């Protein structure tokens, strides 16, 4: 990206979930006249961000690759996924930390 | 009465470290407390085995309640032992309960837990014995008693 | 500022209230109350449960509906085991609607729901409906999902080609397929989804589906329809009845063919000319001709009496307790504004007012 920043005088680095800014121009050597991010003036709260670190049985779930094949992170995803899937009303996505991770848990999901 | 009855909890905790009882603090300050009590005799100092009973009852009177705590996540020295619920057991809404009032912190809290006749308490025993996942001693007063927990 | 908080509250909901325009409504309907009867209704979110809520209030509102829309008609279908299952025909007897909805009370809700099996069953039970008549579907959903054995969009636009009017009321969230029916079929409006937050909120929206739905001005389907007033008879002896052919003492009688019938207002069997009374139009005028709202009159100027015009009520001594109508200019209390405008539909002061 050398030559990007050298040829051209004018960039802007736009995305709408780039945090930190200051990696960046750590990571890629280059400077900014000015870095921003704005936060959304939404009269009410559109999205609900939350964090879940225990399941029903307040037993920590964490997808550590070293304990994919365990019978109670397994058991307390597969039924936080079937609680969600009844009272989403449309669509519901789920992203996995690696397409061997999905195929394991799926897997076990299904047995 | 309420706020009389109120105690600096977390100061004094009782840790076991090869069959050696250490009454550990998470401050200094309460050595001054401590080691200058009539009774007795991330600082800590030795007790014997069979006077813990005297200690605790003490740390009962000196407004330092000890409590017991045990972080088994954290827990190597010890060898961990492997059990978990089949999926076949099905946890009842009130044994959960009973079980987040001890484990809700994440650390296997010592207490009592009183359900009535009938309720499943072998259950909830099996059930914080197979979360902790250490080995485990049962105390029934019977002998007819100790097999059915074994079945 | 507690009180003060309730009368903004009050200003508030009169600031909906406030604009009240004499939009052409339809009093004459074809409502078809699609209700839902499914695994999803077993929930305990509404006491007792769902099933159970909903079959009271639907008896209740088919007991206002019919108070209100004297010479309108009704249907009922349920979605049991992902079909359509029909309890009601289309008829203008309140009693048989309400007998129907008890037997359902028994029967426990299983299965999956159908939009499109119930949709279809009532867009055949609209077939057969005057085109002076506006068809309606008052959809009350529970689920959150859908089972179909078609295509639900080709049935949405086949409800719009008839000129079928979609009401939904949902119970837990917001469903895509439900907002498309309702907006693709309300001429864009997304007004004719309510999803309930409470149980009070509910008893609010099924008292609100019983008003007339406003026309849209280029829907225009204007005619001229005959109908009949008979003369009540007094009889000694009892009369075999034209429609339910047994044994009642009295009886009203048609002026086309002489049958008589029992119960109005109803079709006549022999002749199929509506009968009513001039009551059951009289129950309406208020829909065509609504009293315009009263608006709160300032404690700057000054009053004309101590109490209220129509019921003698001693003003209460910062806001002023007086409600003014801009036609006769005569103060009314708080308590008769509510009267006025909801129980009758016509202001004293105006008719007092000689001209
Ligand atoms: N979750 C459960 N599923 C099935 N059976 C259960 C469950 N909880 C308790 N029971 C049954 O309840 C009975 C009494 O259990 P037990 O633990 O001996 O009760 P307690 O010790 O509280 O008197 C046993 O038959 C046991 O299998
Ligand atoms: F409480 Be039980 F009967 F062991
Ligand atoms: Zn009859
Ligand atoms: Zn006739
Ligand atoms: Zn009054
Ligand atoms: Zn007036």
């Amino acid at each position: 990206i050398k030559p990007v920043f050298e040829r051209f005088s004018s960039v802007i680095i736009t995305s709408g979930t780039i945090s930190p800014l200051d990696m960046y121009p750590r990571m890629l050597n280059f400077k900014t006249v000015l870095q921003k991010s704005y936060a959304m003036t939404l009269a009410k709260k559109s999205f609900l961000p939350m964090i879940i670190t225990k399941g029903s049985d307040q037993v920590a779930i964490s997808s550590r690759f070293e304990i994919r094949n365990d019978p109670s992170i397994v058991r307390n995803y597969g039924s936080m996924l079937v609680e969600f899937a009844k009272i989403t009303p449309d669509g519901m996505v789920v992203f996995f930390p690696s397409y061997l991770y999905m195929e394991s848990i799926v897997s076990m999901w299904q047995t | 009465f309420i706020k009389g009855a109120t105690i600096s909890y977390g100061k004094v905790k009782l840790v076991i470290k090869h069959n050696r009882y250490f009454v550990e603090t998470t401050q200094a300050d309460i050595l001054q407390m401590l080691l200058n009590d009539s009774v007795i005799g991330v600082h800590s100092f030795e007790i014997a085995n069979e006077s813990v009973e005297v200690v605790k009852k003490r740390c009962q009177e000196i407004d330092y309640p000890v409590l017991e705590e045990y972080d088994f996540r954290n827990d190597h020295r010890n060898p961990d032992l492997d059990i978990d619920l089949k999926p076949s057991t099905q946890i009842r809404p009130y044994q959960e309960k009973s079980l987040s009032k001890m484990f809700g912190n994440g650390r296997a809290r010592s207490g009592i837990i009183v359900l009535p006749c009938g309720a499943g308490k072998t259950l909830v025993g099996i059930t914080a014995a197979c979360t902790i996942k250490k080995s485990v001693i049962v105390l029934c007063t019977s002998s007819v008693s100790v097999m059915q927990w074994r079945q | 500022a507690s009180l003060v908080a309730s009368i903004v509250e009050a200003r508030k909901k009169r600031t909906a209230k406030k604009n009240i325009t004499p939009y052409q409504r339809g009093i004459i309907r074809s409502l078809i109350l699609t209700l839902d009867c499914s695994e999803a209704m077993l929930e305990k979110d509404l006491r007792p449960n769902r099933h159970a809520m909903i079959i009271q209030y639907a008896i209740d509102f088919v007991h206002e509906f019919f108070d209100q829309n004297p010479i309108s008609q009704m249907g009922i279908i349920i979605m049991r085991n992902g079909l359509a299952q029909l309890v009601s025909q289309v008829s203008g007897n309140p009693q048989d609607h309400i007998d129907a909805l008890k037997s359902i009370r028994k029967q426990e809700p299983k299965g999956n729901p159908s939009l499109q099996n119930a949709l279809e069953m009532a867009r055949g039970l609209l077939l057969p409906v005057p085109a002076h008549c506006t068809r309606e579907v008052l959809i009350v959903f529970g689920s959150l999902s859908t089972t179909d054995p078609g295509d639900i969009h080709q049935t949405i636009d086949s409800l719009v080609s008839e000129k079928i009017r979609v009401k939904v009321l949902g119970l837990s969230a917001q469903v895509a397929i439900c907002k498309e029916l309702c907006k693709a079929t309300n001429y864009g409006d997304e007004s004719f989804y309510k999803i309930l937050l409470d149980e009070t909120h509910l008893k609010e929206l099924f008292n609100e589906a019983v008003t007339p739905l406003p026309v849209n001005k280029i829907n225009k389907g204007f005619t001229l329809v005959k109908m009949g007033f008979p003369t009540r008879i007094f009889e000694d002896t009892p009369t075999f009845c034209s429609c339910h052919s047994k044994l009642v003492y009295g009886g009203y009688f048609c002026p086309n063919c002489h049958s008589k019938v029992c119960s109005l207002p109803t079709v006549c069997p022999c002749c199929d000319l509506m009968l009513i009374l001039s009551t059951h139009l009289a129950r309406s005028y208020h829909h065509l001709m609504p009293l315009k709202t009263f608006a709160e009159v300032p404690t700057t100027e000054k009053f004309r009496s101590e109490d209220c015009f129509s019921c003698q009520s001693r003003f209460p001594i910062l806001t002023s307790s007086r409600y003014r109508c801009e036609d006769c200019k005569q103060e009314f209390c708080v308590d008769c504004d509510v009267f006025i405008h909801e129980i009758l539909h016509n202001c004293p002061g105006c008719e007092s007012k000689p001209v």
